[PDB]
């Protein structure tokens, strides 16, 4: 996005207002993080046999 | 509506005009919640007979 359409906004609303200064680019960083280890016993169609253990997990950016 | 009312903190009382209740929860309408409607007294394992190490499997 150019300039003005930066400095007035006339781009997608959802950009962060933060981004309309023609110095900060406009810019998505995505990351994936991880909520749950599961480990189990079986490496295909892993139902109904394992023996298996799994924790909920939090992450860290 | 169900899962989004679900986590309502009932509080019969209320502060200062804010009649109005708050949920940790609320959703939207794109997360029904099935109500099983039968189930008179039986079970689901009546007429599976499984035993803690097998499974079922769902058709809808």
């Amino acid at each position: 996005y150019t300039d003005y359409e930066k400095a007035s906004g006339s781009f997608d609303k959802a950009i962060k207002t933060e981004a309309r200064d023609p110095l900060v680019a406009a810019y998505p960083i995505v990351g994936v993080g991880m909520e749950k280890l599961i480990i189990s016993t079986n490496e295909h169609a892993s139902t109904d046999q394992g023996k298996t253990v799994s924790r909920a997990t939090t992450n860290s950016k | 509506t169900e899962s989004n009312t679900a986590g309502v903190s009932v509080n019969v009382g209320y502060q200062n005009g804010f009649t109005a209740n708050v949920t940790t929860n609320y959703s939207h309408t794109t997360d029904n919640s099935t109500a099983v409607q039968d189930s008179n007294g039986e079970s689901w394992n009546t007429g599976l007979s499984i035993n803690k190490g097998e499974s079922a499997y769902i058709n809808a």
